[PDB]
Parts: structure tokens; C-alpha cells; sequence
């Protein structure tokens, strides 16, 4: 509440409020790989090179 | 407390059975009496066994009034207490009425007892900018330490009168009036509060000096720094973890 407490004659508060600044996980070092693998047959190959949403392999090949 | 047989019998005589009388009342009606009282009769038990008034403040100091007339009623459940004040004064409450210039008579709850924490005059407070000078309206409303100052006026005129056709000066009078007061100005503490109250005030300076004119005459003034009392204080707790660094540093 913004109005506030009335004070009494021994108000203890207890701070918990703490300033930092973040941190910053590390990037992983990206390697992007450019060649005809679809042969122009794959969803993001059949599409327009403006709008291809490049991939990760993040489980596997 | 009400006539009551069970409860604050009324003394009957050595044969006309009187015991067994009853009253009249039940919620809030049933006779009061002003502070104010205890108030005073705390004056003069801050007097008889101090000397100065000090012991009129707080609970392990001065106002505490042991012992209050409770009262004690069976209406349905079994003997349910009523406070001994008219008023259950919270914490903020014994501030906030500090202020307004009024004494507020707290009453702990069920102990059957009370406590006076705020002695102040009815005179406004002020703020101030320059620290001084708003020390100086916080120590003039607190109505313990004119009760103090008006001492020293009884001293004056009561005492000096019967010096008052001796041959004095200014380094004279400044003699007498301060010989006897430096008994009471001290700046160490001694354990205990009653030990201690014993001296009110913490420095004096008396300035007497002669007038133009009237030969015989003088002009004194005096200015006294009473000790100043506990009021309350503010507290921040927290985790600093900067305390100790050897726990918590990079270094390890």
C-alpha cells in the first residue's frame, strides 16, 4: 500500500531489496552450413529465399 | 470496581448480613477518574525517592502505576476480565497523541496495569529548518523537564532572599546559584535509571551581570540541557554478505 504504515515509536523494516546488474549466458559458437541439400524438396526449400527459417540440429542429422 | 457478592463483597457488619448485595451495570458506566492523577501521584513518587522528575517517563523508568482497581463480570461465560483504563491504546497511538500535545494513559493488555510513555505539554512542536532550533521546540514541549526547570525557580526565589542585602557581585551570585546546582549536572551514566535521574540535567551556564543604573540590581540567565530521554528509533535489518568477504569473495 502506498499510504503507508502510521509509524509507531520503533518501526523495523527489514530491507530485501537488491540492485545488480544481470548476467549473460555464453553464446555458443554457431557454424551455418550452406548447400543444395533438398534439391529444392523440403518445406523451407520450396519457399521463397526471403522467408527461409534456417534450422539447428539441435537433436541430431 | 461495582457491588458485586462474589466479586468485591460489600464489608457488612458483625451481624447484619449485608455480604450478599448486588449493583447495577454492564457494558461501559460504572464510575471513572482522570489520568491526570496517576500522573501526578507519579510526580510525587518521582520526588521522594529521586529528588528531580525524570521518573515520571516509561516503564522501566518512571510511569508505570502497578496495581489498577480491574473489574471482573459473569454474564454467561465464566468471569470474563474488563480492562482496568477506559481505552486500549495501541503503539502508534501513544505517538500520534505525542504530538497533538496530550498525555496518553496506555494500559498493558490484561496485566491490569498502564505506563506513561509521552510527557508533553499542549505546546505545538514545530519543525524548523536549521537542526538546532528544532531541537530546541522537541525539548520545550516535553512537560518533564519544565517541571524540572520550574525547580530551579523555586530555588531562586526562596533561597537568595535571604541574601538579598548582603554585599554580592557578579562573581558572587554566579557562586551561589551554581555552587548548588552542580550537584545535579553530570555527563556519565550510572547503571540503573533511579541511580541516574538523580541527575537532571547534563550542563548548565549561568551569565549573571550588572545593570546600568540600578547599583544594586542584576539580570541573570541561565540555560539548562536536560538529558535528553529515549523517544523511539527506526531499524533497517539486512543481508549485507559484504560483512565477511572471505566466505563470499572471488578470492579462494
Amino acid at each position: 500500500a502506498k499510504n503507508k504504515i502510521p509509524n509507531s515509536r520503533l518501526m523495523i523494516n527489514y530491507e530485501t531489496n537488491v540492485d545488480g546488474v544481470l548476467k549473460k549466458k555464453e553464446l555458443p559458437y554457431r557454424v551455418l552450413v550452406v548447400g543444395d541439400l533438398s534439391k529444392g524438396r523440403s518445406v523451407d526449400a520450396k519457399k521463397e529465399f526471403a522467408d527461409r527459417e534456417v534450422r539447428r540440429v539441435n537433436n541430431g542429422v | 470496581q461495582p457491588y458485586n457478592p462474589e466479586n468485591n463483597p460489600v464489608q457488612y457488619k458483625l451481624m447484619e448480613g449485608f455480604n450478599e448485595f448486588v449493583d447495577y451495570d454492564k457494558n461501559e458506566s460504572y464510575l471513572w477518574g482522570p489520568a491526570s492523577i496517576h500522573l501526578v501521584k507519579n510526580m510525587m513518587r518521582s520526588y521522594d525517592k529521586t529528588r528531580w522528575f525524570q521518573y515520571i517517563r516509561g516503564v522501566e523508568s518512571g510511569g508505570y502505576v502497578k496495581n489498577l482497581v480491574a473489574c471482573v463480570y459473569d454474564n454467561k461465560g465464566i468471569l470474563e476480565t474488563k480492562s482496568p483504563l477506559n481505552v486500549l491504546f495501541a503503539d502508534y497511538m501513544e505517538l500520534s497523541l505525542a504530538n497533538i500535545g496530550l498525555i496518553p494513559f496506555v494500559s498493558e493488555k490484561g496485566t491490569s496495569n498502564a505506563c506513561f510513555f509521552s510527557v508533553n505539554s499542549a505546546k505545538k512542536v514545530e519543525e524548523f529548518v536549521d537542526g538546532f532550533d528544532s531541537a530546541n521546540s522537541r525539548l520545550i514541549a516535553n512537560l518533564s523537564y519544565t517541571m524540572c526547570i520550574s525547580r530551579i525557580s523555586h530555588y531562586i526565589k526562596c533561597v537568595i532572599r535571604d541574601k538579598i542585602g548582603s554585599i554580592v557581585d557578579v562573581e558572587s551570585i554566579q557562586k551561589i546559584l551554581s555552587d548548588w546546582i552542580s550537584e545535579f549536572v553530570t555527563t556519565v551514566y550510572q547503571p540503573t535509571p533511579l541511580e541516574m535521574a538523580r541527575y537532571p540535567f547534563r550542563n548548565v551556564s549561568i551569565e549573571v551581570k550588572t545593570i546600568p543604573g540600578k547599583p544594586g540590581w542584576y539580570s541573570c540567565k541561565i540555560n539548562v540541557i536536560p538529558h535528553i530521554q529515549f523517544e523511539g528509533m527506526n531499524t533497517t535489518m539486512t543481508i549485507d554478505t559484504r560483512l565477511e568477504p572471505e566466505l563470499f569473495g572471488t578470492n579462494n
